[PDB]
DNA sequence: GGACAATAAAGTCTTAAACTGAACAAAATAGATCTAAACTATGACAATAAAGTCTTAAACTAG
DNA sequence: CTAGTTTAAGACTTTATTGTCATAGTTTAGATCTATTTTGTTCAGTTTAAGACTTTATTGTCC
């Protein structure tokens, strides 16, 4: 038949069923603000349903199922107090009889100190809203009419003036300010209302508010780096030609201070110095996927996650060149200060399989076994990968703010610092950083091109700029001391642009060499120019030897 | 009239219906078990 | 006087079988547990729920959500044609017997104030669910204890559910009780069968049940947790969710179902149960189709292999490096 | 490396190289009947040679190093006075400078009583056919259209 | 899914993406001349893309990075000076935050003495055009309105003042100019602009009779109009050469038949005057003369690799670098056949001036091992156990050693000579060729050799060509088989082949070889033939 | 047919007067960039006032 | 009687409207810079028609 607390229409009037009992049905109207529940017989209701006067519907007070008032709020306390006050009446069996309802009402009034009208209102709300305690929540959410409009105040004539000024000035126009429109409105208001003094016009605050309302519109990873170096005793061999000898190698490495993780490396075949370690620093700031791929090693980004510039470099300015210091401090914003004492990390990398000599940093001095470098580089790369990824450090010091589930592995510390301490590193382009840190020397210019170290170079920019004529000047060029093929000329003193120059025909017979053996060959040629006078006598002796041999051989026949 | 007689007959004893439907329940459970065994 | 819908009670049991998916017959789900709701006056079963974890009252509220709805759809979905007379159980009861201290606070608040259901103390149990199950299976005792979210064999579920439903219907409609304590007012021609007693009580004493709608009742009884908000969306239990209303406070909260990780219900303002639906993002898309227990197990496995696996991998990689270094050096020396 | 009086092809045009001093090369084209020699840098010619825009070819006037005209013939005399006319200009270190060249042309015009156009033509023909006296023999051998039918 | 410096359309407005970081994307509009970058979330961008309000396009500043202003142009220094101003702000990681940005702007203002609006404009230009230094090049290429006309407006005259005053070109004058050009100049040839100007003057006279003659448009204005919108587009290497000769007293023999005795050898050498280097040589067997020294001169101008290789000596181009003609040959013009001098002067352009007093640099080559007798050049008049091979080898090796390693003592070094430059012939040659001379001149060896050989008149008969009482014949003489004073060049060391000149006036030659009925003289030289004939004549009478 | 003019056709050369094109310097004119001082839009805080809901006291009222 | 209703007054609850700051970023007139177009003057090198010279094929007069 029907359920409890369900609403029906009886001649376009909503009613709620309160109780169903054998032979009787009690209901109430939920449209007015007075009344009491009333009962009648089910047969009448069946008759009205058959005629079509009763129809089914929904509950206008269903939203009260979503309410959960917070503690120590007015709604919560008021609901609890109202329910406590009216509880004894609705629990009684004879709650729909006027007499017993009366005695209960005055019984509540006597002990709760409340008038009868409030008790009747509470009972009415409970019966008309759905027979739940959430039906006794006050309507304070209605106060203030949220979302609705409410030293002269604003008048409808003033509102019309505002709308007029906005309509002809602000709307469908660009480049117009609000202050000039306010000035125009002030002019209009003054020329309509001359009586009002000047200090009583509406302000620009009100004008702007109306216009806006009515017309909506500590130290983590990457903080500082360090540099170390070591020497390996083995002599290396050229890969393509197994007879050439290069020499014993020297290894430079770059270390993160926080996580003690290795970021870059370099291999050089001369005495260690701070000028050459800058190539290791350049390598440390790049992406090593290509270099690992070229050595038959497959790598992922996760394995070596170290690309970008650091914040501080730990090295002594005394042993570096001035242009390098200036480029680091000013051009790339990297601070340089004193280097702490170093420990044997590079020897720890290499001591596992080779004998090592102590390496000491000296000054830069330019001017006058069948293992190959490829296998050596592969071995060093794989050793670095293993040491970074899987080896656990025992002497590493742990600070207080570390989880107990964090092992002393450099990559885990790096990732923890990325996710908790320092974010990420800055971006840089590789070619500019690589060129800006090479050693440089003064060059000369003539009709044969650019002269550096006795070699001659040429390019397309010097030809187009017609320089060979109007520049015969103190110009600098950067050179890589490993290959003589290319140099980089700086066309203006203290500039940022460089031009690339290649070897000319006069010097192409030095192609493929490095500057060290070029200087060696030049020393040998100087010695030959010295001892040509002694060579002349040997040449003469060979001459008479051949002459006499030929004469005696002819005399034999 | 026949429906009332059928209802009275069903409500008379209902033990035979109880036993027959228990047998049917056991039979269908065994059928489902056998089908599950033969499924793989 | 007591009648149908005056008191409801909960019971649970565990069955010693292992279940598999209906389509993929090679995935083991686990041992099943059964929850049932009993009406005290008629001793009739009103709702059910199948779980796969430790019995608890927090999870037992889903059998109460089931108990108040119309069961024609689920019976039809399991290839069973049913009529209303066989299961007449739609509406809200008066009192629910359970442990008030073992439930969450929001659940009790919603039950008491918003739906007007009184929560009282539970009586001792009997072998009701056990008696349902032990007919053709093996049973071990099940004990309710606290809710523990977070980090700490040829039969399918479809056939098990079909058997359970048919057994429930048989016991409700046709079986006759023996130890039932009859009342004086009962007609002599009324046998102790649950549906007959239900009909007599509804005709004579109680009247009907109370109105309710299922979506609000189900959402109000789910578990909740605090969430985080950032440029990656909403973070709950380590997973990421997003929705249309987010792309448009310090203590926000969301409701979740521990059975499917696909959707959550965020509550934007306090003091109301209006919610927004949030779905999984691609950043967590590889967790689709799983449950929360499986996700917590996977996270436990991931956080487990970080104590001895470190040294094991250290040693393995060390000898691998030694081997590759030695073979490379030997090959170089040979040439 | 190039020699004096050698012919090269630049973008499929023939040019003859006339002089080399301190990284500068003077050259003239030998296709049209107008123009003056131009100078540029040697490294630019190296650039051109690098990407195949400048190749070597054969001299179209080698047949003039086979001619010995007899005395008391019109070619002999004409070549003699044509060489004596422009001898002052070609023996100067400023022959490739426009202004001094103009002054020398004016001097020859005044002293020999000849037209400026004739002097410019003689200079062009001397520079185009290999810088020898034999480059100033007239083309009278084609006159008459020998071995043809007049019709 | 997004890349740095990518341009997208959002509600038909272009936006450029500047950075991506942990869920945030920073973007900036590139259409207006105000604003600052904004940041949003990537999920919102995905929603925008899926809905259909966001699409991809091309960057309107892709050409910017491929630019290169020349140095000393205002663009270069302005770019370099402006990029140095905003460097501390773009090097910061807090450059997208308003308060830190304000602090950085204040620091820049205090340091570089520049206003705040300029800094904001520079930052906007850097961000809107692609985050490159070329984004800081000014727009001075737009000033002056290049490529547009200035005739419609104004009243005054543009240009210099007449050294009295003309007029300004107006559109009606332009119409008259175009009418005249179309009438008298277009689609014709051989017509001059002066007569077209004369024709325009008459039309201007009849249209504007009031205006005097001195206020007409001039010919420069007409020509500029027509061109604008009717386009028609000291000493050194290889400068002087000298000749010297000597005689050795030893008697040489044939290499194969050691019984035969050839005689006393004569040696000719050619010397570079500048670096005192030996450029060529020739071995004779008679009294020295200039006609035979021409062969040494021929050898001096060729490549010496082949002749050295034939004698089992291996050298390179750097050892004997002398290929080409010198400017001057220094010998006696009187004692030469006229055709030789004519060929040298006219066809090859080599001057011949008188020789200076001689020296003894040939003796130093030859006197080191053998005794030498005095040698004297005189007029031409034709009509032991040691082979020539070993003698030639010895001479070549001595010359090579003298040229490469010996150091001169009496040589006077030039002022410009570097101190570290040894006084060695090859070093001086290379230095002078690198700094002063440039290069030598080109020549063909066969023509030069044939042009300097001796010549003799021949006779025609049935047997063949008669030279010095010998008979020659060839293929080409058979076609015609014919007496207008023909002539032939001969080599006085071998009688096998002669070069006939059929056409007078040109040195085109035919090759002729000995016939069968006179080849009993084969293999030997003209001197032996002359001796045999002389002794036969003496003993036959 | 031989021979000797011998007349004419085809190609090359010089002149004389005129013309031309590139380069420089000075006018007039058009667009771009910076300064210096003032200005504008926006957000945060505090105060004030309007609009709605609530109970009390006392008499009233329909039955 | 009697069970249920009406009204005026004062306090409470919620929120819209307004007054002052503080500051990151923008506007504006005027001066100066950078580049252009248009015209006057000069000079090194070029064009063009007419006639003359150079060479040789084709024909005439004669045997």
């Amino acid at each position: 038949m029907w359920q409890i607390n369900e609403v029906v229409l009886f001649d376009n009037d909503p009613y709620r069923i309160l109780a169903i009992e054998d032979g009787q049905v009690v209901w109430m109207q939920i449209s007015a603000d007075k009344g009491v529940p009333q009962a009648r017989a089910e047969l009448l209701l069946m008759q009205y349903l058959d005629e079509g006067r009763l129809v089914r519907t929904d509950d206008p007070y269903v939203h009260l199922d979503l309410e959960e008032p917070s503690v120590d709020s007015v709604s919560f306390q008021k609901r609890e107090e109202d329910y406590r006050k009216i509880l004894p009446i609705i629990n009684s069996k004879d709650r729909f009889d006027p007499k017993v309802r009366s005695e209960l009402v005055e019984h509540v009034v006597q002990e709760h100190k409340v008038t009868k009208a409030t008790v009747y209102k509470l009972l009415r709300r409970y019966w008309q809203r759905g027979q739940t305690p959430n039906a006794l929540i006050p309507d304070y959410k209605n106060s203030g009419a949220p979302g609705e409009r409410r030293g002269t105040k604003v008048t409808p004539e003033i509102e019309r003036l505002f709308r007029l000024t906005i309509e002809k000035h602000l709307l469908n126009q660009k480049g117009t300010k609000t202050t000039v429109a306010y000035r125009r409105f002030v002019d209009l208001f003054a020329q309509y209302f001359p009586r009002i003094p000047q200090e009583d016009y509406p302000t620009l605050r009100q004008f702007r508010y109306f216009y806006d309302r009515e017309y909506p519109k500590a130290l983590g990873p990457g903080s500082r780096y360090e540099i170390d170096a070591t020497i390996a005793d083995i002599y290396l061999v050229d890969h393509h030609d197994r007879q050439k000898i290069i020499g014993r190698p020297t290894l430079y490495i770059v270390i993160d201070v926080f996580s003690r993780m290795i970021t870059g490396f370099y291999i050089g075949f001369e005495n260690p110095s701070y000028v050459v370690a800058m190539q290791a620093f350049v390598n440390a700031c790049s992406d090593k996927t290509a270099i690992c791929a070229q050595h038959d090693i497959e790598i992922s980004s996760s394995d070596w996650p170290c690309v970008g510039l650091p914040d501080v470099l730990l090295a002594d300015r005394g042993e570096l060149m001035s242009h390098q210091v200036e480029a680091l401090v000013s051009s790339f914003n990297v601070r340089v200060e004193s280097a702490p004492p170093r420990r044997g990390d590079a020897k720890g990398i290499v001591e596992s399989t080779f004998r090592t000599l102590q390496a000491e940093f000296k000054s830069f001095a330019p001017g006058i076994a069948s293992l190959s470098v490829f296998e050596f580089t592969q071995i060093i790369l794989r050793t670095i990968l293993f040491r970074n990824n899987h080896l656990v450090m025992d002497k590493y010091d742990r600070d207080a703010d570390f989880p107990t589930d964090l092992p002393s592995i450099p990559v885990q510390l790096w990732q923890w610092g990325m996710q908790h301490r320092t974010g990420s590193l800055r971006a840089v382009e590789q070619e500019q950083l690589r060129v800006a840190l090479l050693p440089r020397r003064k060059v000369s210019i003539s009709s044969f091109g650019v002269n550096l170290w006795g070699l001659y170079y040429s390019g397309s920019e010097i030809l187009r700029e017609g320089w060979l004529q109007r520049s015969t000047q103190h110009l600098e060029a950067a050179y890589d001391p490993v290959l003589v093929d290319t140099i980089y000329l700086f066309p203006q003193v203290g500039s940022r642009v460089f031009w690339r120059c290649n070897l000319t025909e006069r010097s192409r017979q030095f192609k493929g060499l490095s500057f060290w053996e070029v200087w060696d060959i030049q020393a040998q040629e100087k010695h030959n120019k010295a001892n040509a006078k002694q060579d002349e006598l040997t040449k003469r002796r060979e001459l008479e030897a051949f002459i006499q041999q030929t004469i005696q051989k002819a005399n034999k026949l | 009239d026949i429906q009332a007689q059928e209802k009275h007959n069903k409500a008379n004893a209902k033990q035979d219906e109880l036993t027959k439907r228990r047998e049917l329940e056991a039979f269908i459970q065994q059928t489902i078990q056998k089908a599950n065994k033969l499924t793989p | 006087a007591l009648g149908p819908g005056s008191r409801y009670e909960i019971d649970a049991t565990i069955a010693d079988i292992y279940l598999v998916d209906h389509h993929d017959r090679q995935k083991i789900i686990g041992r099943p547990t059964l929850y049932i709701v009993i009406d005290v006056f008629s001793r009739m079963i009103t709702g059910f729920y199948i779980g796969f974890e430790n019995p608890s009252y927090v999870v037992a509220m889903q059998a109460f959500v089931n108990a108040c709805s119309d069961k024609t759809a689920i019976c039809a979905q399991h290839d069973i044609e049913i009529s209303s007379s066989d299961w007449p159980c739609v509406g809200l009861p008066d009192v629910l017997l359970a442990d008030r201290g073992e439930l969450m606070s929001h659940q009790v608040e919603a039950l008491v104030s918003s739906f007007n259901v009184r929560v009282e103390s539970a009586p001792p149990r009997r072998g009701d669910a056990k008696g349902i199950v032990e007919s053709t299976f093996r049973t071990l005792q099940a004990e309710f204890k606290s809710f523990a979210p977070g980090i700490v064999a040829s039969l399918s579920v479809f056939e098990f559910t079909q058997i359970i439903l048919r057994t429930i219907l048989f016991r409700n409609n046709h079986l006759v009780m023996d130890k039932y304590d009859r009342d004086a007012d009962f007609p002599t021609d009324l046998p102790s069968i649950p549906v007959q007693l239900w009909q007599w009580g509804m005709q004579h004493r109680t009247g009907s049940l109370r109105a309710v709608e299922q979506e609000q009742l189900r959402v109000a009884l789910l578990p909740r947790r605090k969430v985080s908000i950032s440029s990656f969306g909403v973070n709950l239990w380590g997973l990421y969710y997003s929705g249309s209303e987010i792309l448009r406070p310090q203590h926000l909260e969301a409701a979740y179902d521990p059975v499917l990780v696909d959707t959550i219900y965020l509550f934007p303002q306090v003091g109301s149960r209006v919610f927004w639906r949030c779905n999984l993002t691609e950043r967590s898309r590889q967790f689709k189709g799983l449950s929360f227990w499986e996700v917590w197990d996977i996270q436990a496995q991931e956080k487990h292999n970080k104590a001895n696996a470190k040294q094991d991998e250290l040693t393995k990689r060390r000898e691998l490096e030694a081997f590759i270094q030695q073979t490379i050096q030997k090959a170089n020396k040979l040439t | 490396m190039w020699q004096i009086n050698e012919v090269v092809l630049f973008d499929n045009d023939p040019y003859r190289i006339l002089a080399i001093e301190d990284g500068q090369v003077v050259w003239m084209q030998i296709s049209a009947d107008k123009g003056v020699p131009q100078a540029r840098a040697e490294l630019l010619l190296m650039q051109y040679l690098d990407e195949g825009r400048l190749v070597r070819t054969d001299d179209p006037y080698v047949h003039l190093d086979l001619e010995e005209p007899s005395v008391d013939s019109v070619s002999f005399q004409k070549r003699e006075e044509d060489y004596r006319k422009i001898l002052p200009i070609i023996n100067s270190k400023d022959r490739f400078d426009p202004k001094v060249r103009s002054e020398l042309v004016e001097h020859v015009v005044q002293e020999h009583k000849v037209t400026k156009a004739t002097v410019y033509k003689l200079l062009r023909r001397y520079w185009q056919r290999g810088q020898t006296p034999n480059a100033l023999i007239p083309d009278y051998k084609n006159s008459g259209a020998p071995g043809e039918r007049r019709s």
